[PDB]
């Protein structure tokens, strides 16, 4: 023998929604380390935990677009800052606060060319004078000062370019790579708030303009504040946004208006964990939507890799609810700013290589605290031993992200996606990617098509004896929260009007009826409006 | 698949000239030798008062490299008054686009801004030049009078190039209208004789053109990128050009065509901002000569093991179909960053081998994103997605990366040879390179020993030293090697005869060299013509019985051969390059003779049986299958004893099974070398004598579906035995079935409507949904889940409709979904009630009179389904709040259906039926 370990060696525990955490260096995952000595083709498991510790401090970088445009935008804005302390207090002790402005690289095909030189200071043409082109200007830090922001953003003065789409993929690349401007704070949720109306700028698109050099992904701002290789180099890939955005813990916002919604939601469904909102012509619906997606953003537990030596390979079996558990995924949704959970991992190495320290960590998305884990390795014709397909010899030995016997198998569940979210839609398992549906009389890839399941009117029924009755099933495993996420509420006396949703009624336990709405729109509404007083027998 | 790599030519420009990025092979008519052209934007001239004006320099093959300049314009920028330049040439990029005919070259300066006749203005039309020896004229297709973003003013013409077989240059402009971009075809001879050095527009006979589409088509970029080829019928090719933006950041890329410019085919990326378009190419890349399109998207993500998102990007290469259609396949790229199909470039032949090959490249790929170039090849089934090579960079970085391969040309041959070359281009070390193809020398190889067998009582070749005759055995290896260009007459090969190579470093060798003794003999041959195997022959003997145990492992004998240098030209040598394809190994063996004596040879006989057990495999899905073989040699030895499977096309081979104890695991092995699909089995070299083998062959076979009606395999033994070599073909024959699991889902949306109702009115005379009850919706699934497809059923349904002369669910209408028609025996709505506009309880047909609503399915696949909704609404007359109890109803539906026929026909068919009901109980909740 020359047993495998995984000595555990630091770990302050989480601490209990304990953000402005007095000298107890808040921390949200369980064990901040560990080590394990791996033989030669064996495996080990051990558990990691994380928490969404509440009351836990805000950063919050306000980058609008500065199109003329975003007039009417910056007049119901100045107000703001203070407006939105306020919301943001009721979630958090220390709350920062930036802003950032962006408009188009100043240079030729985008920029106002050179007509007249009485062009390269305005907007010409219709009288209203306006400021030059700019790109890329940041103006106020994150500070305490929620006033102070007040200020700057009056003073804030609007532009005009010909090209329809701006430069911001520019900005949202230097408002991240740039932490010290911006001044982001190591332990505290960084969110990064983008707002326009027009479409894009994308990588390559800086080619007509004469730039051929491709954003390398650094910190580029002077003195004066200003993204300087601006003119000079293009826009970056939406996956350098991505790598960059990861490793900064910086939540990007999408506060868009409808006209140019549906576009930046692809955007954002190839930049993940990042999040849209709808945005107001005037602007003024910013804050409540900010605080919303703070909701979202500390919803979630996607656990995140980084480094690992290719020989050894994790296997993960999350749990995020009353300890059922869910093998395969290693992420969680639906959880409130408080609760905590656990993943549990498997190192595994395919025929030890050779030695160093070899340490790689583990973490959640957004979150600053991880897991590093060292890993050392105790171990100092034909070949018919396959199929093949990424089979190896001895008597066939799969590959990382690859299992069963011919290594057919698959450990992704990507492609067992899904709108909301859910593996398999909720009525079927993920099995080698493709889902296999647990057949309620439903098909499709992710079982998403279902024509013969049952209305909604009945789904909803044991979510309305839930959260308004204290019965029911979902009452009796526990699972009433997380699970019926639906925001319900008693309307007066009779219901809605609007036409867009559906009307239920049902006879309860008590042998009454109720009758009940499912209703969704702006902004991924769902409320469940109840009839208050049932109709029950008279007597 | 194989260019030189060792010494390639290295052409050189100025620091920041951005030298290199374009390239062409400038081939003029007018002489015999071949040139280099390198576009040179950001290239600082001696025109007056222009900075960085970019040229264009022509570079010798001549191995001197001295490549300066072309004389495009020199003349600084004109004037439209005093102090108030026409034009500005100042940092027009031009260079930026080269292409070149013969004789004639195209070079363009897409940032080439110009003063509006009208207002004081600087918008970037950019504008071309055609040279030719002699005359040189200006091509500015965008130059026109009308002006502003709105037209043509910032159309950047001349961002890419490309000329017709006829000549006809196309060009494109990415800003024309507003950004939507724009292709415009001229033809050459229109263009020099037409052209007036006196004034800015020109009117151009046969011109060809876009015209400025719809709004929500801005910011596409059409004529980001350009190539040009036959997509439409015969004759002149046609215009594909690249838009990177259009849909939503997906990008498209359409081809017009080189008479009417009307659009015919178009491409869509899969992902957005991908940049499905910043590059294209057409060429054959499966000889049948019908122009395969090629699509670069750089940027586009595909999925890691990890399955998490790598920005690797992925070339679409679409075939051809002689019916008009295409045959798209898909090719991602290898590092993350290095942008993939940044630059497609097809070549010719860099191997002669009757298909043409391609380059796509990364030029941010390799160590310290110095770049690479895969350089796929073509065969007749399409494209091989293995890069038969990788050109890798190497050049530091001086300001930026050095972009090498972002910018590359190749299709013609600047050198002697008959194989075509490639010039790249690294435009951030301001240079290109020539890369100068070797000559292909395929060559067969071929060799066997004399006496196969061996006597070891055998005495006729005198040993060396002594004279004891011993047990004698000759092999001789031979070879021909033809070439197919510059290369030839002395094609010599370094060969080398090894004797029992199955004998590790154990020593046991049992065979030896005559005049010398070692199982090993060195030698070196010649040769060059196509048919002449030159070859060779040596004696070799066997060591004697009283020193070596051996009880057969046969004698293999082995060889090697490889060529050598200074097999090539005068300028410089290339090296010529064996056919990846072809091996330089070959070996034969030979036995002792043993057992196989009274008559002295070996005569096995030799039998194969199956047993056909689980012959059943369902039409549609994967159906396992397994091979209960059993192999016999009855007779005497019988030497490389093996077995052929052949399977049919569906087949496909699995493995050995090992799962079951009483069965061999034999050293099977699928191979196809000529046009059959076979199993090979190792029976044991000498299979011995009495020997019985029993191993099973694990399948998988695939549908076809009217295949007539069974699927054969064909089993035989065979050896290298000279009597009696083989066995009796044993055919089996495994019949396939039919299996189609379908059922019938039903279901009610509101299943319980509680009678009650809310606020009702009885209306005398009725007129909307409101006025008569709650919807209630039925809705019917027919789905097919058995692996076996059908081609037409039946589908019959019964509603409820009235009773006692009064209506109960009342329908509105029904819609269908898949392959499916309906009729109801009654006319459905007849009070016409459209939307809004501002005995016991069931009640299931028999105790009511029917609507029946009848259904022709046809052609429902494995896991394809059919639907039919029905939308009724209950008429509330199920009150009478008197009398009985007129409380619990039921208004049961009901659904059968029948399968009644299939594709396939010679196989069994039976009917296949079921049924389903579906309740709506409108019950008296309070009372
Ligand atoms: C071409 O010459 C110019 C001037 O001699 C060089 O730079 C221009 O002028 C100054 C000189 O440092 C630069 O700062 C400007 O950026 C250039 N002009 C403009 C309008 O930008 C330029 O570097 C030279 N180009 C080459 C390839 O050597
Ligand atoms: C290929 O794509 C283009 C653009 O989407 C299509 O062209 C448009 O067709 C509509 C139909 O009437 C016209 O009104 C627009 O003016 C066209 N837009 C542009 C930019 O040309 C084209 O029809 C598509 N399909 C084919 C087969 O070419
Ligand atoms: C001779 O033995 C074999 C015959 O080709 C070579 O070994 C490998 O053979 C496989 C064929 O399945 C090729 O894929 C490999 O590329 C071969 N190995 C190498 C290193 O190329 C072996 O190379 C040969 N050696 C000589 C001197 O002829
Ligand atoms: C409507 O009511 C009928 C019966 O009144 C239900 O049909 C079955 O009724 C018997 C009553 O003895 C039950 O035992 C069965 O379980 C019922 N079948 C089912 C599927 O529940 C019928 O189900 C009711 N309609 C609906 C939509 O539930
Ligand atoms: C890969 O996975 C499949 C999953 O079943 C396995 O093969 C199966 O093939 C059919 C489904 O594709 C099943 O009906 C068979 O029972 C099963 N056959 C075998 C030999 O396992 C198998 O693990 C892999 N496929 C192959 C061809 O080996
Ligand atoms: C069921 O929902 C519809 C709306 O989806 C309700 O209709 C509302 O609007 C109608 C016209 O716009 C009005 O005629 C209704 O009075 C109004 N409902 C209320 C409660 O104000 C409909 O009424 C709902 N069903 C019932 C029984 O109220
Ligand atoms: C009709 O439906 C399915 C076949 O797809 C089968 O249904 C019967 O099988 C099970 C019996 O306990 C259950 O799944 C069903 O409730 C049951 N239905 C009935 C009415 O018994 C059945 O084999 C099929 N029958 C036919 C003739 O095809
Ligand atoms: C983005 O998502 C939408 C969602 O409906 C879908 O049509 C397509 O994937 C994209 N559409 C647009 C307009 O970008
Ligand atoms: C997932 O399944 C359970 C969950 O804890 C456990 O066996 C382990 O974590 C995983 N499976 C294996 C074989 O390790
Ligand atoms: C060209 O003519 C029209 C479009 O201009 C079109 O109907 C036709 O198919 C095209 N091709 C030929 C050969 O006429
Ligand atoms: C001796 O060599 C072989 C091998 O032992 C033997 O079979 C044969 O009798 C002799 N050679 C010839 C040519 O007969
Ligand atoms: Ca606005
Ligand atoms: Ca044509
Ligand atoms: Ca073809
Ligand atoms: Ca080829
Ligand atoms: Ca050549
Ligand atoms: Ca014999």
């Amino acid at each position: 023998e020359f047993p495998v370990s995984e000595a555990r060696v630091l770990e302050d525990r989480p601490l209990s929604d304990k953000g402005s955490g007095d000298s107890s260096q808040v921390t949200q995952v369980s064990p901040q380390r560990i080590a394990l000595r791996l033989r030669p083709d064996d495996s080990k498991n051990f558990s990691i935990q994380v928490r969404q510790v509440e009351d836990y401090p805000v950063d919050i970088y306000y980058l609008m677009d500065l199109s003329y445009s975003m007039k009417d935008d910056l007049w119901s804005i100045q107000n703001l800052g203070t407006k939105l302390a306020t919301q943001m207090r009721k979630l958090t002790s220390n709350l920062r606060i930036g802003f950032g402005a962006f408009v188009d690289k100043p240079v030729s095909p985008y920029m106002y060319i050179s007509p007249p030189e009485a062009l390269e200071n305005p907007c010409y043409d219709m009288k209203t004078t306006c400021l030059p082109m700019f790109g890329y200007k940041h103006v106020l830090t994150l500070t305490d000062q929620v006033t102070r922001f007040n200020e700057e953003v009056k003073k804030q003065s609007v532009s005009r370019n010909r090209d329809a789409p701006e430069g911001g993929f520019d900005a949202i690349m230097q408002a991240t790579v740039c932490d010290e401007k911006i001044g982001w704070r190591n332990d505290a949720s960084h969110l990064l708030v983008f707002t326009t109306d027009a479409k894009t700028h994308i990588a390559l698109d800086g080619r007509l303009a004469g730039i051929v050099q491709p954003n390398d992904g650094q910190c580029h701002v002077g003195s004066d504040n200003h993204y300087s290789a601006s003119t000079t180099m293009d826009y970056p890939s939406l996956g350098l946004m991505t790598e960059k955005l990861s490793q900064k813990n910086i939540n990007l916002i999408f506060a868009v208006t409808e006209n140019v919604v549906n576009l930046y939601q692809n955007y954002s469904e190839l930049i993940p964990g990042t999040t849209v909102g709808v945005l107001s012509m005037d602007s003024s619906n910013v804050l409540q939507l900010i605080v919303d997606a703070y909701g979202k953003i500390r919803s979630k537990v996607e656990l995140e890799v980084r480094d690992l030596p290719e020989e050894l390979s994790l296997s993960f079996n999350a749990t995020c609810l009353n300890n059922e558990v869910i093998p395969g995924l290693k992420s969680c949704m639906g959880l409130k700013i408080g609760d905590t959970v656990s993943f549990s991992i498997e190192a595994k190495v395919r025929g030890c290589p050779q030695e160093k320290e070899k340490s790689f960590t583990i973490k959640p998305v957004g979150f600053k605290d991880s897991l590093i884990v060292q890993v050392t390795f105790d171990c100092d014709k034909g070949e018919m031993c396959s199929g093949h397909g990424q089979c190896s010899c001895g008597d066939c030995l799969c590959d990382s992200d690859w299992t069963g016997y011919y290594c057919n198998c698959t450990t992704r569940t990507d492609t067992c996606m899904s709108s909301n979210g859910l593996l398999c839609s909720g009525r079927g398992k993920c099995e080698c990617g493709s889902c296999v549906c647990i057949q309620p009389g439903s098909y499709g890839d992710t079982c998403e098509k279902c024509p013969t399941c049952p209305d909604a009117c009945t789904f909803k029924k044991e979510c309305v004896e839930c959260k308004k009755f204290d019965r029911e099933p979902y009452m009796t495993e526990n699972t009433c929260n997380r699970y019926c996420r639906d925001e319900i509420e008693s309307v007066k006396e009779l219901k809605d009007t609007g036409k867009d949703a559906v009307n239920c009624t049902y006879k309860n336990e008590d042998d009454c009826v109720v009758r009940f709405q499912y209703y969704e729109d702006s902004s991924g509404k769902s409320i469940l409006y109840v009839v208050e007083e049932p109709e029950c027998p008279k007597g | 698949f194989n260019l030189d790599v060792d010494s390639p030519a290295e052409y050189s420009g100025p620091e920041g000239s951005y030298f290199g990025f374009a390239v062409d092979f400038f081939v003029p008519s007018a002489s015999s030798r071949m040139f280099l052209l390198v576009g040179a934007p950001k290239a600082n001239t001696t025109q007056p008062g222009i900075v960085e004006g970019g040229q264009v320099l022509k570079c010798d093959w001549s191995s001197t490299r001295r490549c300066q300049p072309i004389e495009f314009d020199a003349t600084g920028n004109r004037d439209y008054a005093k102090d108030d330049p026409l034009e500005f040439k100042s940092h027009q990029w031009f260079g930026a686009s080269v292409r070149s005919k013969q004789d004639k070259i195209l070079a363009c300066a897409p940032l080439y801004h110009w003063r509006t006749e009208m207002k004081q203005e600087r918008e970037p039309v950019g504008t071309c030049f055609l040279q030719d020896g002699t005359k040189t004229v200006e091509y500015a297709p965008c130059r026109s009078q009308d002006i502003d973003a709105d037209g043509q003013g910032f159309c950047q013409g001349g961002f890419s190039i490309d000329f017709t077989k006829a000549d006809r240059v196309l060009l494109g402009g990415p800003g024309s209208f507003y950004w939507q971009g724009q292709l415009i075809s001229d033809q050459v001879a229109e263009i020099v004789s037409k052209y007036d050095p006196n004034v800015y527009s020109i009117k151009y006979n046969n011109q060809l053109a876009t015209r400025t589409a719809q709004a929500i088509f801005d910011d596409s970029y059409l004529g980001y990128s350009v190539a040009v080829g036959d997509f439409n019928g015969d004759g002149i090719d046609d215009f594909v050009s690249g838009v990177p933006r259009a849909a939503r950041t997906l990008g498209m890329v359409y081809i017009y065509d080189g008479k009417n410019m009307s659009s015919l085919y178009n491409f869509t990326g899969e992902q957005m901002a991908a940049y499905f378009g910043f590059s294209v190419a057409a060429t054959d890349i499966n000889g049948d000569d019908y122009a395969d399109v090629f699509i670069g998207a750089p940027l586009f993500m595909d999925r890691g093991s990890d399955g998490k998102l790598q920005e690797v990007g992925q070339v679409s290469v679409s075939l051809q179909r002689a019916s008009g259609d295409f045959q798209t396949t898909k090719l991602n790229g290898f590092e993350v960053f290095a942008r993939f199909g940044s630059a497609i470039a097809p070549l010719g032949d860099l191997d002669q081998d009757g298909f043409n090959d391609i380059a796509i490249a990364a030029p941010y790929g390799g160590e310290d994103k110095k770049g690479i170039v895969y350089i796929f090849n073509g065969r007749s089934t399409g494209l091989n997605a293995v890069p038969s090579q990788i050109l890798e960079g190497q050049w530091a970085a001086r300001s930026m990366p050095p972009s090498f391969g972002y910018s590359m040309k190749g299709a013609t041959d600047i050198d002697k040879n008959g194989y075509p070359d490639l010039i790249v281009g690294a435009f951030g070390v301001d240079r290109a390179i020539l890369y100068r193809a070797r000559p292909v020398i395929t060559v067969n190889a071929g060799l066997e020993v004399y006496p196969s067998i061996l006597n070891q009582d055998n005495k006729t070749c005198s040993l060396p030293g002594t004279a004891l005759k011993v047990s004698c055995f000759n092999v001789r290896f031979c070879l021909k090697a033809d070439g197919k260009g510059v290369l030839p007459r002395k094609l010599n090969f370094q060969v080398e005869l090894l004797l029992d190579k199955l004998k590790q470093k154990g020593a046991i060798r049992r065979a030896l060299f005559l005049y010398s003794r070692s199982p090993s003999h060195s030698k070196n041959m010649t040769i060059s013509r196509g048919g002449l195997m030159q070859c060779e022959e040596l004696i070799a003997y066997l060591r004697d019985e009283s020193e070596f145990r051996d009880k057969l492992t046969p004698i293999t004998i082995f060889m090697e051969y490889r060529l050598d240098y200074r097999t090539a030209a005068d300028t410089t040598g290339l090296q010529p390059i064996l056919n990846q394809f072809t091996p330089a190994n070959i070996s034969r063996q030979a036995h002792i003779l043993l057992d196989c004596g009274e008559d002295n040879v070996c005569k096995p006989k030799l039998e194969v049986s199956v047993d056909s057990d689980q012959k059943k495999i369902y039409i549609g899905d994967d159906n396992p299958l397994t091979l209960i073989v059993k192999a016999q040699n009855q007779g005497e030895g019988a030497y490389e004893a093996e077995l052929i499977v052949s399977i049919p096309l569906q087949a496909d081979f699995i493995g050995v099974v090992r799962n079951n104890e009483a069965l061999a695991r034999l050293s099977c092995a699928f191979k196809t070398e000529n046009q059959t699909r076979q199993v090979v089995c190792d029976l044991g070299n000498p299979m011995k004598a009495g020997t019985q083998l029993l191993a099973g062959l694990r399948f998988s076979v695939h549908q076809q579906s009217e295949m007539d009606t069974s699927v054969k395999f064909d089993l035989q033994i065979q050896s290298s035995n000279l009597f009696d070599k083989v066995s009796p073909v044993v055919s089996h024959k495994v019949d396939l079935a039919v299996l189609a699991a379908v059922e019938i889902r039903g279901v009610s949306s509101p299943d319980h409507v509680f009678l009650p109702i809310p606020n009702w009115e009885h209306k005398e005379n009725p007129e909307t949904e409101e006025d008569v009850g709650p919807v209630v919706q039925h809705i019917y699934e027919l789905r097919n889940n058995g692996p076996s497809s059908f081609s037409k059923a039946m589908l019959h349904l019964q509603w409820p409709y009235k009773y006692n002369n009064n209506t109960l669910l009342y329908i509105l209408h029904y819609d269908i979904d898949g392959p499916m028609n309906c009729t109801s025996d009654m006319e459905i709505n007849p009070l016409r009630i459209k939307i809004s506009s501002l005995d016991i309880h069931t009640l299931g047909c028999g105790v009511a009179q029917c609507l029946k609503i009848v259904c022709q399915v046809g052609r429902l696949d494995r896991g394809k389904s059919a639907i039919l909704y029905v939308k009724s609404l209950l008429w509330t007359e199920t009150f009478m709040n008197k009398e009985n109890q007129n409380h619990s109803y039921s208004l049961k539906s009901s659904a059968s259906f029948n399968v009644i026929e299939f594709p396939y026909k010679n196989l069994p068919i039976e009917d296949i039926t079921n049924s389903t009901l579906v309740t709506t109980n409108v019950t008296w909740g309070i009372q």
